[PDB]
């Protein structure tokens, strides 16, 4: 409403930009990282590389270079912003008060100037003369060099050839001299002109132009022996140097385009090349010193490489905009060391409401091609470490206190493959020890602290109950006919030691292991549990256990052993562990499968009759639970691969993702080293740790080695609709084997209504737990899945996937022949329910209050659901320039357009046709679209900005609707989808970006946006930005064709930035305001519990 | 229309480069618009046309009737075709009507509240939109061929006025003035035109064959002479420095102001460097200009290629600024096209002819 907020949920993840120099200190080898809106310097270090500084910038870096001018001690940084903004930055840092400061600044934006194709192009000289800018046509820009240039004044030189690929410096010249290929129409050519700053303009270059190839995309600037210049085509890549001509072309190299390269060897021997099929190549070079001769290898196979620096010692970092960033070792075959979780161009996005809980989830389609998949982003908690010893194999973990006396704790006992061990924990430091009355070679089913001052060791040979004061053995249980113990559970002072079928219950009495009962069972005893509910004294009247065979929980009464309720799960998945526990104050039931499905029943004591039944999958290895007394209440861990913690708060349950790759076991211990803390267990290694309170994000990729385009989850089908296109060179043959044809079940479109390397698509049915696929779909040949629905249509209540395609053929660019199909995925089938032709590309589909809407090339038009299972078209509307997308609320439509930014379309139902209610006039090329409330209206322009309509009330002009929001952003807008991402502000908005970056967006009253808006300009007085830019000009709406101040939009991140500057500081953003310190840093606080 | 749709979802090709990319695409296949329509109300061949540098919506149109019509561009009705109606017209009940032809008019750069307008009735007049009224009213020794302001910034208010006279004329707005002159040319100047990129830098389009820039600043001396032989010709005094062979009635910047475009009598376009005056020898061929009088043409922006709408005899030929390459003759005027006018918010294009009659012109498909 009126004013809105825009803060970060997830920060840029995609490498446009690596540099490598001694950029911290003279012999501190730096790596630089170049995320969009964020820098980041490592130093490298024979193992790993070390995070020194991550910092944030106000512009979209497109520029990053660093070089030493002669008399400074070590190199210093260029950047350049999208905007222009020009910086030279020196880092200097004391103590552990890290500073980045700015030794010069200026913009540098030509006002009007056509902008060239390539893009921005910032290069240095070798001798740090100049710093030469290619950033419009016919314009070149020379920031100087040779003086205190601080405000970084430059002077353009007019460049008489327009068109132009790319540009560098040169080596070795007596004068900074610039080597391009440009374009005129004889193709493209290479040349020469030396640069002067006196004369201000260009002069004859030492050597002339040479033809070069017709897609040579790229120059390479050979350092001072040698000398001369590498240009890579596609076909060939040639050598110029003045007095040589040298040209080679590998059919090794002809297959794809070689984008991104850099010097290996300082002398220029070693070349890394690198294309968009993922393989890195081998430049060499072959040695009155001169070029003998070039060489290329193919070295391996990487993520598809942006940038790439190779560090020390065969090390390469690898940035890609295209899908998880490496750092790969150089070994054949190449062999990545680390790799960076960067979420791809996140092409499509959902939020899905799992655990139907209070909180949604985030899946993603990220990356493209080779690296694409998905990606799953929730909020979890990570874990402090204290220890992680190195344990291989611990089946089980239990908490004791060695002396009677402490009401602390200091025992910690382990299961294994056949034995016990014992851990001493000596106060801060963990030990082996013995125990007596516990042995150490039989293999512990359970053991704990007992009543009466006793201890117990429950193993697979037998119950062996033992006092604590003096130790040994007071009493041992054991089957009569000398048996093992099946399924162990007790607590502190009643056992029900399980047998195969039959069932030996037990109490813990003063030195004595008493009986009472002793049953048969239908099968095999499955699971069992006590815990002490109601307790009355410490007791149990109730017991909890599953089977085998028939898969049934069944809750006993305890002394006569009769069954009140047996429970049927179904399935052929068998149950894992159980537990009973109090939460708030109901009484409920937790059932762990083997599979991770979870029942939690509802239950009382008197009766046992098991009360509404749920089913939430948390997991998909076995999962065994723990009860935990987190502070006031106590808490369950349950142990899969997807490790949760559960606990309830106010009468409905809550599912806390845990931080940890696969935790095994775990038990509640409060030591006094590690008072209340955790006592974990992996296949590995056992951890120790504290909750962390803060609550970050978790990410779980999927790969997919393939093009995901759309997703939408069905909550009755259970899993994903994913829209796919994989590439497959000319029948054809796939280059590797994607997620569409390693599926369980397949099918191939039969449609027969539409009568060298091809995009091939398929409808992917992906299981939302395993995240397999469950059925792939390949379309016809040429089409195009691009839009994508999960929704019942009609008064048919049947759920459908339903995609909207076009036909695609090399002679038109733009389709004249599409369809609508409608699926069914029900009984592990895909069924195909209807068809429908249409005269071009469906870009759009969203349900409609019982009808079908869809974008049909420049059509916008709404369909209803025939009875006789086809689809009726009920309206159309013939007015647009291109119907991308589609949003709905109520009878209202919104429109965005390929350029006529949006129209609030609307329905009125009397006649049943469409009304045009309300248009925005501003000429917007628009990325996504999107309703806050029937009022305001959030779009994303192309130039990467972020504005809002809104509706106009007394004549018929109101069709025109009113900007009441400019911001730019940063980030291409890919998609916004509702909901939120926890459990001040009304509404949760989420978007996700081009470069990985996710995105909260909410709306605000008044009163906030003025307290928050002082506020922002208060601390851009105190804040020294990075390369001293100002924020509202950062902030400031932005294309060619206007300029206007961030209005109708606060940004979050500078808000969020107040906790992390220094104390006083604050105070002074006080000052005056219209509020006391200590208000403010509660409520910012307040404001991270959104996103 | 994929592809560009693909690459831009995931950022393989420079988003705001594939709008440009996606730009010169367009206007190659502009046609007709069949579904617009100007609103008939001048009586004379429409001398001129302007549409506002703010938003685009409002435009001026100038005709040989003395008349000035300002027009509604938009589309409100539920409907995809449209005619675009006169807000307001200054006709002959009006006090201040323009007595003779009218052949420039231009939006206020930088305030959309005033416009202006010069004439064969030797004035230039000042207006108030949102009133109607007048303003401020100038009058010349000699009949008016051509008026402009920079569109540069707002640090002079000086209007270049090419009348008759070969003194150019430069008025102040900023109180009455109009004493300053430039001096040089020797017959009638048709044609001026202020630098896009520079603040004080004016072109003079007069009809001695010869076209000369001005820092306005300076009290005397023109900075160049447009030389179409570039020196090579070894020529006699007072007839050397012309850049075209008959009188020289065409003019307009490049969308970054780094070149000129001069269309003469003698059926030539010849592109110009701006700085050095430079023939550039972009060729165009024979481009048809038999005019008496100014000959008004636009330049396309915002797109990779930069094209260049002359009117030619019934038409609006279409080239490339720098290719020199002929896209077509946007063709559906009967008349000869006077003036032509290119949108730069929807690539679109409006001719005013002397069939009386202004015509739209859109991107098809």
């Amino acid at each position: 409403m009126s004013y809105n907020y825009v803060v970060t949920a997830q920060k840029p993840t995609a490498v446009n930009g690596c540099v490598t120099g001694h950029f911290t200190s003279a012999e501190d080898l730096n790596l630089l990282i170049a995320k969009n809106t964020r820098l980041e310097i490592y130093v490298v270090t024979a193992e790993g590389l070390r995070p020194v500084k991550e910092v944030g910038m106000y512009g979209k870096i497109a520029v990053m270079e660093l070089f030493r001018p002669k008399g400074e001690s070590k190199d210093l940084l260029f950047i350049l912003t999208a905007k222009y903004n020009a910086c030279i930055l020196e880092y200097k840092q004391s103590g552990e008060s890290i500073d980045i400061i700015t030794r010069a600044h200026g913009n540098v934006q030509d006002r009007i100037g056509r902008p060239s194709e390539t893009g921005i192009i910032g290069i240095i000289d070798p001798e740090c003369r100049m710093i030469g800018l290619r950033l419009y046509d016919g314009l070149f820009k020379v920031i100087p060099l040779d003086r205190d240039n601080k405000e970084l004044k430059a002077f353009n030189i007019r460049l008489e050839e327009l068109h132009v690929i790319d540009v560098k410096f040169l080596y070795g010249c007596q004068a900074p001299t610039i080597c391009f290929v440009y374009q005129d129409p004889q193709g493209r050519h290479v040349k020469t002109y030396e640069v002067s700053l006196r004369e201000k303009e260009f002069n004859k270059g030492p050597w002339k132009q040479e033809n070069v190839e017709a897609e040579a995309s790229m120059v390479i600037a050979v350092p001072e022996p040698f000398g001369g210049a590498i240009i890579i085509g596609q076909e060939s890549i040639t050598y110029h140097n003045g007095d040589k001509y040298l040209a080679i072309a590998p059919p090794i190299i002809k297959q794809s385009t070689i984008v991104c390269h850099n010097r290996v060897d300082p002398n220029g021997s070693r070349y890394l090349l690198g294309d968009m099929e993922g393989r890195l190549f081998m430049l060499l070079l072959e040695k009155t010193v001169t070029l003998k001769d070039l060489r290329v290898e193919l070295l391996g196979e990487t993520s598809i490489a942006e940038c790439l620096t190779y560090l020390d010692n065969g090390v390469v970092f690898v940035g890609s905009r295209l899908g998880d960033s490496q750092l790969v070792k150089l070994n054949s075959y190449v062999v990545a060391m680390e790799t960076f979780t960067n979420l791809g161009p996140i092409v499509d996005m959902c939020v899905v409401d799992l655990e139907r809980q209070g909180q949604g989830q985030l899946v993603t389609c990220s990356g493209a091609f080779k690296e694409g998949s998905l990606r799953i982003i929730r909020n979890g908690i990570g874990i402090h470490e204290h220890a992680s010893i190195d344990l291989p194999g611990i089946k089980g973990l239990w908490p004791l206190r060695s002396d009677p006396n402490r009401e602390t704790d200091d025992t910690l006992v382990l299961s294994f493959v056949g034995q016990t061990r014992v851990l001493m924990l000596n106060g801060e430091e963990v030990e082996e020890t013995e125990l007596m009355g516990f042995v150490d070679d039989q293999q512990t089913f359970f053991c704990g602290n007992v009543a009466h001052q006793q201890l117990i060791q429950i193993t697979s040979a037998s119950v062996r109950l033992v006092s604590q004061e003096p130790k040994a053995l007071v009493s041992e249980w054991k089957e009569p006919q000398a048996k093992n113990i099946s399924v162990a559970s007790c607590n502190s002072s009643q056992v029900v030691v399980a047998v195969g079928r039959a069932l030996y219950y037990l109490q813990i009495h003063p030195q004595e292991l008493r009986q009472i009962s002793h049953t048969e069972m239908e099968h095999e005893v499955a699971c069992l549990d006590i815990t002490p509910l109601g307790d009355s004294n410490g007791l149990s009247p109730l017991c909890a256990i599953g089977l085998w065979t028939d898969i049934s929980a069944r809750i006993l009464k305890l002394p006569s052993f009769e069954l009140l309720h047996k429970e049927m799960l179904g399935g052929e998945i068998i149950p894992r562990s159980i537990l009973m526990t109090t939460f708030e104050s109901s009484h409920y039931l937790l059932c762990a499968l083997g599979d991770g499905a979870l029942f939690y029943f509802g239950l009382n004591i008197e009766t046992g009759l098991l009360s509404d039944r749920k089913k939430v999958t948390l997991g998909t290895q076995p999962t065994v639970l723990r009860t935990f007394r987190s502070l006031s209440t106590t808490n369950v861990f349950a142990c899969s691969d997807r490790p949760t913690v559960i606990y309830s708060s106010n009468h409905k349950l809550v599912f806390s993702n845990v931080n940890l790759k696969e935790v095994n076991y775990m038990c509640p211990l409060n030591s006094d080293g590690y008072p209340d803390s955790l006592a974990l267990a992996n296949n590995s290694t056992l951890t120790i740790g504290t909750i962390d309170e803060i609550q970050k994000l978790h990410i779980r990729t999927v790969p997919l080695y393939e093009s995901p385009r759309k997703i939408c989850y069905q909550e009755v089908s259970q899993c994903f609709g994913v829209l796919s296109s994989r590439i497959e060179v000319q029948g054809t043959t796939a280059l590797r084997p994607s997620a569409s044809t390693q599926a369980l079940s397949s099918s191939v479109s039969s449609s027969k209504l539409f009568s060298e390397e091809v995009e091939v698509h398929n409808l992917l049915i992906i299981d939302q737990h395993t995240f397999e696929v469950l059925h792939a779909h390949q379309f016809l040949q040429n089409e195009y899945a691009l839009s994508l629905v999960s929704c019942k249509l009609g008064k048919d209540p049947n759920t459908y996937f339903i995609v909207g395609t076009a036909m695609v053929y090399p002679e038109e660019a733009e389709p004249k022949q599409g369809r609508i199909v409608v699926f069914q995925y029900s009984d592990g089938k895909l069924q195909t329910v209807a068809e429908k032709e249409v005269k071009g590309a469906v870009y759009s589909m969203v349900e409609f209050n019982g009808k079908l809407l869809a974008s049909i090339n420049s059509t916008v038009r709404l369909y209803e659901w025939t009875t006789e299972k086809e689809l009726r078209t009920e309206c159309n509307h013939y007015n647009n320039i291109m119907a991308l997308y589609l949003k709905t609320k109520g009878d209202f439509i919104l429109v965005g357009d390929l350029m006529r930014s949006v129209l609030l379309l609307a329905y009125k139902p009397m006649e049943g046709n469409f009304e045009e209610i309300a248009r925005d006039f501003n000429p917007n090329w628009m990325s996504a679209v999107e309703i806050l409330d029937d009022d305001n209206f959030l779009g994303a322009e192309n130039a990467f900005n972020l504005f809002v309509c809104q509706k106009d009330s007394t004549d018929e002009e109101r069709q025109h609707l009113q900007e009441v929001g400019l911001f730019h952003l940063g980030e291409f807008v890919n998609v916004f989808c509702h909901g939120s991402l926890v459990m001040p502000t009304q509404g949760s908005v989420l978007f996700g970006t081009v470069n990985g970056m996710i995105g909260l967006v909410t709306s605000l009253s008044e009163s906030w946006y003025n307290l928050l808006l002082d506020m922002q300009n208060r601390l851009n007085k105190v804040i020294k930005s990075v390369g001293k830019i100002e924020h509202s000009f950062w902030r400031s709406f932005h294309t060619e064709r206007k300029t206007e101040p961030a209005t109708g939009f606060i940004d979050g991140d500078l808000i969020e930035s107040f906790l992390d500057i220094s104390r006083p500081k604050m105070q002074e953003v006080v000052a005056n305001l219209q509020a006391t310190a200590d208000d403010l840093i509660k409520v910012v606080e307040e404001l991270t519990r959104i996103h | 229309m994929l592809g560009f749709l693909s690459a831009r979802q995931t950022g393989l090709e420079d988003p705001l480069r594939l709008r440009r990319a996606e730009s010169t695409r367009r206007v190659l296949g502009l046609e007709l618009n069949k579904d617009r329509d100007v609103e008939r109300i001048h009586g004379g061949g429409i001398n001129t046309l302007d549409i506002e540098p703010v938003e685009g919506r409002y435009m001026l149109s100038g005709g040989s009737d003395g008349v000035i019509v300002l027009y509604d561009l938009e589309n409100s009705s539920r409907q995809s075709y449209y005619t675009c109606k006169a807000v307001c017209s200054i006709g002959r009940d009006h006090p201040d009507v323009h007595r003779y032809s009218v052949e420039t008019v231009q939006w206020y750069p930088h305030d959309t509240g005033m416009f202006t307008s010069s004439s064969f009735d030797k004035t230039l007049k000042v207006w108030d939109t949102n009133t109607l009224q007048t303003a401020d009213v100038f009058n010349f020794e000699e009949t008016v061929y051509s008026h402009h302001m920079s569109p540069v910034s707002t640090k002079h208010c000086l209007v270049a006025v090419g009348t008759r006279g070969p003194k150019v004329q430069l008025c102040d707005l900023k109180s009455g003035s109009c004493s300053h002159i430039l001096q040089g040319h020797r017959q009638e100047i048709l044609a001026v035109s202020w630098s896009p990129r520079y603040d004080y830098i004016l072109a003079t389009a007069s009809a001695d064959s010869r076209v000369k820039l001005w820092d306005v600043r300076r009290a005397s001396g023109c900075l160049i002479t447009l030389d179409q032989h570039n020196g090579k010709k070894s020529q006699a005094v007072e007839s050397a420095n012309t850049a075209h062979n008959g009188k020289v009635n065409g003019l307009c910047f490049t969308s970054d102001g780094l070149h000129l475009l001069t269309v003469g009598t003698d059926n030539r376009m010849r592109l110009w460097n701006s700085s050095n005056g430079e023939n550039t020898l972009v060729n165009y061929g024979k481009v048809c200009n038999n005019s008496k009088k100014g000959l008004k043409f636009t330049v396309s922006c915002g797109c990779s290629s930069e094209f260049v709408f002359v009117p030619y005899g019934s038409t609006i030929a279409v080239y490339t600024v720098y290719s020199g390459e002929q896209i077509t003759m946007l063709k559906g005027h009967y008349k000869t096209v006077d003036c032509c006018v290119f949108q730069s918010n929807f690539q679109e294009l409006y001719s005013g002819s002397r069939d009386c009659n202004i015509l739209a012109w859109v991107p098809s498909l």
